[PDB]
RNA sequence: UUGACAUUGUGAAGAGACAUAGUUUC
RNA sequence: GUUCUUUGUAAAGUGCCUUCGAAGAGUCGAGUUGUUUGGGAAUGCAGCUCUAAGUGGGUGGUAAAUUCCAUCUAAAGCUAA
RNA sequence: UUGACCUCAAAUCAGGUAGGAGUACCCGCUGAACUUAAGCAUAUCAAUAAGCGGAGGAAAAGAAACCAACCGGGAUUGCCUUAGUAACGGCGAGUGAAGCGGCAAAAGCUCAAAUUUGAAAUCUGGUACCUUCGGUGCCCGAGUUGUAAUUUGGAGAGGG
């Protein structure tokens, strides 16, 4: 059972794997089904849209923090700033998230601005039951898209202060590397009897 | 309130007053039947943070279960297979003694619904538990927005399915890296990572 | 903190105008409180000391504060708790049979 | 779990349909294909939007 | 399709192309990757030197991402500017108005120096650089601006 | 089968220490 | 959509000042045995022995002492897609 | 002598409830060997089959004692991916997950611990009447060893 110059494979089929094969014959069906659900929810949900206002949020980790992404809900802070309590904001098609925190002003403001636009671009019918039919826009998401913030300008003046990027990286990496040793030298000499 | 004092007093299980108390009670229970109706909680502060309430429809039951390992049944210790499986005697059982306790009373009061249960004592041979139960046909309960959930059929014998607090412990349902394996439910997630998924347009 | 604005080194990371959010009360799940202080004080003196706690203040007196931790560490979970346990008996000792 | 459907590159797919559209001109091809188009005015045969 | 398959061609011959002597049996080699260090060693060494044993250090719970850092060479670099916009900058190699290029924005982690950019100022914003890339960049009157 | 720990409590005499007051252990 | 009773000397929302701010125990945690896991000086589960605290507690995938920092808030509960 | 209370019993006592079946899917327990390793015991088959207890139209999970280490994210479930990877492994045969990203769907919450103390404000049942999935008056009873209102950490409470 080993022969030729072939790559070594790892095909995990030593269990009774044929008892666990899911072949999605129901792709087309579920799609239909899925679409019907949406038409139904739309109709049931009167003029409301099919989704809630979601906040901007900067994504986690070194890999994605370049990008900005729809968040879960809006932080008790952001809501307060946008001139409303959370209990109400929830009934007005706005998602609120008690566990997100604001450390970033640029994002915070973006989110407050998101809220002012929303508030101005919805209308909220009186509780009575007068119901002045108003036609549903289906997507809070499409109505208030989230764009990446422009971080500079296309062209600009070159300024070369002189001290190179590469060496700064190198040095920067270095200071960290020996930060503790240097401190141990600071301690050990502090005990200059 | 007196419940704060009770709670604190009970964390001193080797304090003098408490082990007199433990001593006398553990003889009394042991005298009574292995499952017997309790008249009232002997730990009302424990009962009540665990869902109990002093209204008709709420029931307490005291039960004791044998301690120690699970001796693997099997005639004469014979195992009839590989050596890894030849043990008999240091074998442990994946449910807690508390679960056994819950199950054995839930069976005894099948009109009732196990809600929760709590430890009250032990000696070398038994652990002693009180199980707090609810009667979902009692109107006092069937009303009561807060408790009448317990009346829906999805909650028949929660103790038999690992849905009481002990059960969720042993099933290992908790968020995190420590619970990857069991968490959405171990057999379920096994089945998942061991299902071959084929699309009409093969990916 | 302040981040340096480059991608390695000490305060590595993006410069952002900062905010520092209102404190969460979860985060104070540990805090004492007058009510607990009172009740715990009262219970303690109601119910006295446990066996190992007695063996403990003996060792403290008669063998020092280091052998005390070593035993208390084996008795309790671990070292940090033994730290606080010895520490506690130390203050039973001071407060009582002394000043 | 036999392979029932088949993936075709979207672009190769269009190459094909384009080729096919192109050939609905070319009377020889339309004739060879069955299709009784000797007595038709011209190919491509374009009729009024009124249809 | 079966139609074009050699087993159609073998119908009528006894052994199905598998020999009268050697036969087609279940598992003569053993199964799978068996025999590696024994009857299948000549094929493993040769074709697979390196297979058995260990090398360096284990790393528990390695999160690939930590090390996310695509490379872009000066080679390209100007491709990160859209071509219409691009021709405009080539002509007017210039301080005061040099193109900004956010390479991080383009999804690169490090700039490396494969070969010869034109002698035209660029302003290059990146997380890392090779010593060389920065050198070449500078020799065109440009700078690297370290971002994060 | 043998040991240790838990179930395990109460007196008394004799040993065992802060090193010839009694908390502790045999 | 319509119509009838006003549920109220009722119930709720929001700004400032001050003082407070109760938060789950034979559990957490520990040793050991066994099982299980990709989880490696130990991923989960369970038995026996030990057994907490309150500026505490858990986690931070290499054991330990020291000093920090980050992040949640266990040992009680319901819940459509 | 009479009346309570606690604990414990008895009725063919008033009214209810559990059992069994089904079991594709689901929540648990318990638990193999054939097999693979060209022998074989650890390993593998497999946390599989058989055995046992328990539900529903789904169940289970679920509003973080989470993930991270970011400019941070934000209940759960599933799909695409991560990845045949980190890792485990007579480091042999073999095995093998997670965080980020996109997407389906979206939804959030209540108890315990608090003196109503200028008024147990709460509830089962019997009974009469009614406009009966219920309401009201009345009477036994539950309940202070605590039934309502209020509060649930995102908070929140008391005075102003
Ligand atoms: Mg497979
Ligand atoms: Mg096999
Ligand atoms: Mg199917
Ligand atoms: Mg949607
Ligand atoms: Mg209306
Ligand atoms: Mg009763
Ligand atoms: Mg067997
Ligand atoms: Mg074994
Ligand atoms: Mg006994
Ligand atoms: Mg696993
Ligand atoms: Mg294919
Ligand atoms: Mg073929
Ligand atoms: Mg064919
Ligand atoms: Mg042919
Ligand atoms: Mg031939
Ligand atoms: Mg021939
Ligand atoms: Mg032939
Ligand atoms: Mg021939
Ligand atoms: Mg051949
Ligand atoms: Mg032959
Ligand atoms: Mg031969
Ligand atoms: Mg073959
Ligand atoms: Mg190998
Ligand atoms: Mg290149
Ligand atoms: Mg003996
Ligand atoms: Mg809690
Ligand atoms: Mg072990
Ligand atoms: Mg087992
Ligand atoms: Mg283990
Ligand atoms: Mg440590
Ligand atoms: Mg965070
Ligand atoms: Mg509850
Ligand atoms: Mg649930
Ligand atoms: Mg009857
Ligand atoms: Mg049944
Ligand atoms: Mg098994
Ligand atoms: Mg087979
Ligand atoms: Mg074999
Ligand atoms: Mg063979
Ligand atoms: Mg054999
Ligand atoms: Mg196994
Ligand atoms: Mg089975
Ligand atoms: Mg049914
Ligand atoms: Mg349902
Ligand atoms: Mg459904
Ligand atoms: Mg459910
Ligand atoms: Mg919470
Ligand atoms: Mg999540
Ligand atoms: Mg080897
Ligand atoms: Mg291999
Ligand atoms: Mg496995
Ligand atoms: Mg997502
Ligand atoms: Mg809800």
């Amino acid at each position: 059972a080993i022969s030729k110059n072939l790559p070594i494979l790892k095909n995990h089929f030593r269990k009774h794997w044929q008892e666990r094969v899911k072949v999605h014959f129901d792709q087309a069906g579920k799609k239909v089904s899925r679409r019907n659900a949406r038409a139904t929810r739309a109709a049931k949900i009167a003029p409301r849209p099919l989704d809630l206002l979601r906040p901007v949020v900067r994504a986690p980790t070194v890999k994605y923090n370049r990008k900005v992404r729809a968040g879960r809900g809006f932080t008790l802070a952001e809501v307060k700033a946008a001139g409303l309590t959370a209990a109400y904001a929830r009934t007005i098609g706005i998602a609120v998230d008690h566990r997100r925190q604001n450390r970033n002003q640029e994002i915070f403001d973006a989110n407050v601005q998101r809220l002012k636009e929303y508030q101005s671009k919805i209308i909220v019918f009186p509780r009575n039951g007068k119901a002045p039919e108003a036609e549903q826009v289906l997507s809070a998401a499409a109505t208030f898209p989230i764009a990446q913030p422009a971080t500079d300008v296309e062209a600009r003046a070159v300024q070369d202060n002189g001290e190179s990027a590469f060496r700064t990286l190198r040095l920067a990496r270095s200071e960290k590397k020996f930060r503790g040793i240097r401190e141990k030298r600071a301690r050990e000499k502090a005990e200059a009897e | 309130g007196a419940y704060k004092y009770l709670e604190e007093l009970q964390r001193k299980k080797q304090s003098d007053v408490l082990r007199f108390l433990q001593r006398v009670r553990v003889w009394e229970y042991r005298q009574k039947n292995v499952i017997h109706r309790a008249a009232r909680p002997t730990r009302p502060d424990k009962a009540r943070r665990l869902g109990y309430k002093a209204k008709q429809g709420f029931v307490i039951y005291r039960v004791r279960v044998r301690r120690g390992n699970r001796k693997r049944p099997v005639p004469k210790g014979a195992t009839y297979g590989k050596p890894t499986n030849q043990g008999v005697n240091e074998l442990k059982y994946q449910r807690s003694l508390r679960a056994t306790a819950e199950e054995r009373v839930g069976r005894r009061a099948a009109n009732l619904r196990v809600l929760n249960s709590y430890w009250v004592n032990q000696d070398s041979t038994y652990k002693y538990f009180e199980v707090i139960l609810v009667d979902p046909q009692h109107k006092a309960i069937r009303r009561d927005a807060r408790y009448n959930w317990i009346c829906d059929p999805v909650h028949k014998h929660r103790e038999a399915r690992g849905l009481t607090a002990t059960g969720k412990k042993s099933r290992g349902i908790n968020k995190g890296h420590k619970f990857n394996n069991t968490k959405a439910g171990r057999r379920k997630t096994w089945k998942r990572q061991n299902t071959l998924s084929l699309w009409r347009y093969r990916k | 903190t302040v981040k340096t604005g480059i991608a390695i080194g000490l305060n590595k990371g993006k410069k952002v105008t900062s905010m520092t959010p209102a404190p969460k009360i979860s985060y104070k799940k540990g805090a004492a409180s007058n009510r607990t202080k009172f009740v715990r004080s009262l219970v303690r003196e109601i119910a006295g000391l446990s066996p190992y706690e007695r063996r403990l203040i003996d060792l403290i007196r008669n063998s020092g504060e280091k052998r005390a931790r070593k035993v208390a560490k084996k008795r309790l979970g671990s070292f940090t708790r033994a730290k606080a346990k010895v520490e506690e008996m130390n203050n039973i000792i001071a407060a009582s049979r002394r000043h | 779990w036999r392979k029932w459907n088949v993936k075709v590159n979207h672009n190769e797919k269009r190459y094909a349909t384009a080729s096919a559209i192109a050939a609905t001109a070319v009377a020889s091809l339309v004739l060879a294909r069955g299709h009784r188009v000797e007595k038709i005015p011209e190919i491509p045969l374009v009729v009024s939007t009124d249809l | 399709p079966s139609r074009f398959t050699k087993t159609r061609k073998h119908r009528g011959h006894v052994s199905a192309g598998k020999g009268r002597i050697g036969k087609h049996r279940k598992h003569p080699g053993g199964r799978g990757m068996a025999g590696g260090q024994h009857h299948h060693r000549i094929n493993m060494d040769k074709y697979h030197p390196g297979y058995f044993g260990k090398v360096g250090m284990r790393y528990f719970h390695k999160q690939q991402a930590h090390f996310w850092k695509p490379v872009l060479n000066l080679d390209k670099l100007w491709t990160l500017i859209p071509e219409d916009k691009r021709d405009q900058y080539l002509k007017s190699a210039s301080k005061e108005t040099a193109p900004v290029i956010d390479t991080l924005a383009a999804g690169y982690g490090k700039i490396l120096g494969k070969g010869r950019i034109p002698n035209v100022p660029v302003i290059v914003k990146a997380r890392f650089v090779s010593k060389l890339a920065e050198e070449k960049i500078r020799a065109a009157g440009g700078v690297v601006e370290l971002i994060a």
